[PDB]
């Protein structure tokens, strides 16, 4: 009824029947004022990377414990080639200051039971934690592959061999999922939505940011209920996302990356 | 940090084999125990790890509300009753239905809404409760809170007999903390 | 802010050398002589000249799987910080673990400031305070055996991260992944003889972000 | 929608989600008066006693005919122990004057069939049928242990021998409950509603009651049309009722009954 | 008011460690390195880690039948409360017994607050101030080895029994009939070498309930 909505992003949208409404994190938007520690005017207002980005995530199968989750670094899950023009622009400039505005999706049945909980947070760790090796360029701000565990980061996940791993008790990227819930969030409860809409401002230790080296927002999926549901229902139960850079600027014109 | 409080945060029920997971089951019958009883005391190991609990811990008194969150996630399809309860301490535990429903409670009826918002009432002698305790006292522990099958939940064919109910809690709309404090230290494991 | 603004014991410093002689960098029992301000854990690492922030807490002895732990850190701060980032000033306390009458020279270096380890100028004087930086001496029986004093939020940075820096400090991302650069509130470097307890204070506190804290074994 | 309602009562609260409304018998609600028969000031507003006290009364099977009924003595059915505080003062005091909050719950399912009929009924009989047995304190206002037949009060049932049965054609405490439509009610139909919500005034021949020798009032559950459900759809299908004893007014107050 | 406010001794502190160390509940000859801030009798009760509130007095030696008292109390407190309930802050006064040079750390911990007898947290530290809870710290040649200050009333309760409490402090009735959960003004651990007298200062001092004297020998 008024849970059916749509969302238009320049030659994109999206559209729900099933939406509890958007979440703004602290009640903030990206207003897409221009850095004011850079000289340079910046390019902005490029409407076509101001849309909607479609990425399958992640399939949900009645293996996944609470709290197991999968992890999209920001800007960084769009700065490949199916990043359009926000890519092919983001690439080229130095530095990009931007919000989000996301749409994750995920439908399964009036028998089906289980709910996710879909979220936004900033300096949340995207680091590889199946190993002991130093998060390098390639795959410290990677989407995630496979669902996560949660046992290894409630104290966090130190990058040194496991006999060195007993005398350290607490990393600074730990995750006390327990309160996973105080970051800008929503829930995806089978029983009632098939979809979730987000959207933060732009926070930074700083006004603009050099994206080549940091990767601020996360957008995080994490089961809170176990998937479940009796034989004969369909098996085949996939989470999607449509992520749109909120008014992105973009400063330092240069030769792209590699 | 009274923001975190009202933040709904999960509970950790009991599996059957003695794991820790954020929801209980319920299926085609009506047990003449509660299905989950939880102590309010912001010391319950059962909300140990809600961000409720979490704040709690580094303040020595509360006052004030607290919401129990129950969210079905069952099939569209299973339909049933609850009958939450919360009974004030003095008389012990509730052993029955017919002593829960003597008590504060609130019927839960399944259908289009998921979840039930319920409220524990500040029923205290003191302005005042502790957070923690040594030994258990008149104000440091406040009594149970049940929930009960009032009907079975019932279904169709071609779906699972058991039914999940995420448990959630938070301070309410009038609750707070006063006084920090630091926490009893534990090594992180 | 009301939270936060007490003091609480976030580090410890031992100095062998007298006043008036050269500052050296000496380790001792994993005992350092300067001190990187900062309630996130801080140590040797690698063997870096002098203490820098640390991505995790170590036992001191190899054995024992018991505190206390070889890394500098305000244990109220780690154990309780449900925020992202923060913004404060720092008001520092230094005090002389035993009654011997004091008599020290400290340095306090800005955020990233160079730290200056030179030889004495001039024959017999301390080399720390051979510097236009913030310094405090203390000496006499007329003492009280400590030192306080407040310095303003120094980093470059528009706010501190409270727990973890998802990346690297360097354009060829070669740093140790997970520390932010710069984020501390400077050093300090002691010279005299004694071993000193060291007291954090969060003015002006200001938090961002609410996060998950610490977890906690089950009962 | 409109059919979700919360009911409080002193430290008791019902909820539904299927109402149909609330039927005022006699359009009607005990105030509260006292009795204009008693020169002692009567004990009332006694919240501990204005409550809702619920019980577990049958289970509903495929084997119930339509008319087949369990009866509910008032204030008998909760002058016992579980009758609280409403109880513990009733039972020390010679009268008592109040009227009855009811709700009677029964769920089932989509795909279960029948309809039960819910209705309070003053000077109704509720002494023991299965015997020729003179009705005695201790047997004639109890709460049904079992579903009652249908045909044998149709007539009325004479406390005589089966010989002498045959020549009494018609006992006072007959039942047309072709008719029991004509009793304040509402209809608890399986496909429609989980529950029924009555109240009545109070009712007596006189201005108030000398309980231990009176039950003037009735709650009643017949069953309508037979309980119907297919091979794999829940068959444990039970009901309970939620009583208040609305503004309940005690004179006569003296040493407990035993 | 004016009679109790007034500094009247009312306990004794010793303790055998440096500041720079563990703090560890001791007892020597009767006298603890930690105190329960309360008028009425105090002491190790039944092997209890830090002193409690006694319900009698016994005499420091098994033979003289003579005081020194092994209990704690403001003596002219117990032999003079003509009330059953009081009301008021309490002004301590904690005295070095000798005039060697003071070097201490004094801890208070409000009226039930936890004692936190932890370990330290950085090496060479009083670990008794390493907390947020109130404590001073006095040292040096230009000290006058006293400290004093004043406290709140922090007792959960509206008013403290001044003499008897007529029941349990526990649902379960098992705890020591006649003492009040609670009814203390918190307590005092020390650390760093010395003896040290207390003495308590009853400000804005409130009674209720008129009550008998301790009854006195006839002459």
């Amino acid at each position: 009824s008024d849970r059916v909505s749509s969302d238009t992003a320049g030659n994109t949208a999206t559209n729900t029947q099933s939406t509890v409404g958007r979440l703004f994190g602290f009640g903030q938007r990206h207003k897409g004022k221009h850095p004011a520690s850079c000289a340079d005017t910046a390019t902005d207002k490029v409407l076509a990377a101001e849309r909607y980005y479609t990425i399958k995530l992640a399939s949900w199968t009645k293996t996944q414990e609470s709290f197991d989750h999968i992890r999209v670094p920001l800007p960084h899950a769009l700065a490949g080639e199916n990043g359009g023009v926000f890519s092919s622009t983001l690439r080229r400039h130095y530095l990009c200051k931007c919000g989000w505005r996301i749409q994750v999706q995920c439908n399964a049945s009036q028998f089906h039971a289980g709910s996710l909980l879909v979220f936004m947070a900033p300096e949340f760790d995207t680091s590889n934690h199946s190993t002991e090796v130093e998060p390098r360029a390639d795959t410290a701000f990677k989407v995630d592959a496979n669902w996560q565990k949660h046992a290894q980061i409630l104290t966090g996940h130190a990058y040194v061999n496991t006999t060195t791993k007993v005398n350290v008790p607490l990393a600074l990227n730990h995750q006390n999922f327990w309160q996973w819930t105080t970051y800008p969030h929503q829930i995806l409860n089978l029983r009632t939505n098939t979809t979730c809409d987000l959207e933060v401002p732009y926070v930074n230790v700083c006004p603009t940011s050099s994206w080549t080296q940091h990767a601020n927002w996360t957008l995080v999926i994490a089961v809170l209920t176990p998937l479940q549901y009796s034989q004969g229902s369909a098996t085949t139960i996939e989470i999607t996302a449509s992520i749109q850079p909120v008014k992105p600027v973009f400063n330092g014109l240069r030769h792209t990356v590699v | 940090l009274l923001s975190l409080c009202k933040i709904p945060t999960f509970l950790g029920n009991l599996d059957s084999n003695k794991k820790r997971i954020p929801y209980f089951s319920a299926t085609n019958s009506t047990p003449a125990t509660p299905l989950v009883t939880y102590q309010v005391t912001l010391s319950c190991s059962c909300m140990a790890n809600s961000m409720l609990a979490a704040v709690a811990r580094n303040f020595n008194q509360y006052r004030g509300s607290l919401n129990y969150l129950f969210v079905f996630t069952g099939s569209a399809m299973t339909k049933g009753k609850f009958l939450i309860s919360y009974t004030p301490p003095g008389a012990g535990e509730p052993k029955t239905l017919d002593q829960a429903m003597q008590a504060t409670y609130a019927i839960w009826d399944l259908g289009l809404n998921s979840s039930y918002n319920f409220t524990v009432p500040f029923i205290s002698p003191t302005h005042y409760r502790q957070t923690s305790y040594n030994t258990p006292t008149i104000t440091s522990v406040d009594g149970w809170l049940t929930v009960w099958q009032l009907t079975p939940l019932t279904y169709p064919l071609g779906v699972p007999n058991d039914s999940h109910i995420l448990t959630l809690v938070s301070g309410g709309d009038d609750f707070t903390l006063r006084m920090p404090v630091t926490f009893t230290k534990y090594v992180p494991q | 802010s009301f939270f936060y603004d007490r003091s609480t014991l976030s580090s410890v410093l031992q100095s062998t050398s007298d006043v008036s002689s050269k500052f050296t960098p000496s380790t001792a029992k994993n005992l350092q002589n300067s001190i990187l301000l900062t309630p996130l854990p801080s140590d040797i690492v690698n063997n870096s000249v002098l203490p820098e922030q640390e991505r995790w807490i170590s036992f001191a002895s190899p054995t024992t799987q018991k505190p206390p732990y070889k890394t500098k850190q305000d244990w109220n701060f780690i154990m309780f910080s449900p925020f992202t980032y923060y913004k404060c000033d720092l008001e520092v306390t230094l005090s002389k673990n035993d009654r011997e009458t004091i008599s020290s020279v400290v340095r306090y270096v800005p955020c990233g400031a160079p730290s200056d380890l030179s030889d004495q100028t001039m024959p017999q004087t301390p080399s720390l305070a051979d510097t236009r930086d913030p310094h405090m001496w203390v000496v006499g029986q007329g003492t009280t055996n400590q030192i306080s004093f407040v310095i303003p939020y120094t980093s470059p940075l528009s706010v501190l991260p409270s727990v973890w820096f998802n990346g690297f400090s360097n354009f060829d991302n070669s740093s140790r992944f997970g520390v932010a650069p710069n984020a501390d509130f400077g050093r300090l470097l002691l010279q005299g003889q004694g071993t000193f307890s060291v007291h954090y204070r969060y003015k002006k506190m200001r938090v961002f972000c609410p996060r998950p804290t610490v977890f906690i074994p089950w009962p």
